[PDB]
């Protein structure tokens, strides 16, 4: 039948076109930035009383 | 303020049992006032401009 079983030729494989289960998309949540409420107390200022 | 005869007779003790004024009663007057004020927020500091 021209159908031998010996050849280990396992082809190339199979292309996974899609996945059975879709991947949900979560909302991106960043974090602190340059003015991320930090303590530095350089000046402490001086508020003169007007009256 | 003008006080009451009940107060002036409760100040003296000598009351019978379970009368409350078995001992002489001392009183104190307290006065509280509620007022408005102005707060200014600027340059990362706060204070009372009017004071």
């Amino acid at each position: 039948g021209a159908n031998p079983f010996r050849p280990p030729l396992a082809h190339q494989g199979l292309s996974k076109a899609h996945v059975v289960k879709t991947a949900v998309s979560v909302a991106n949540r960043s974090a602190g930035a340059e003015p991320f409420v930090t303590r530095n107390d350089p000046r402490a200022l001086a508020m003169e009383l007007a009256n | 303020v003008t006080m009451s005869p009940e107060s002036v007779v409760a100040a003296a003790g000598g009351g019978n049992n379970n009368s409350g004024y078995n001992e002489p009663q001392r009183f104190a007057l307290v006065v509280i006032a509620v007022n408005h004020n102005v707060i200014r927020i600027m340059n990362g500091s706060m204070g009372f401009p009017i004071l």
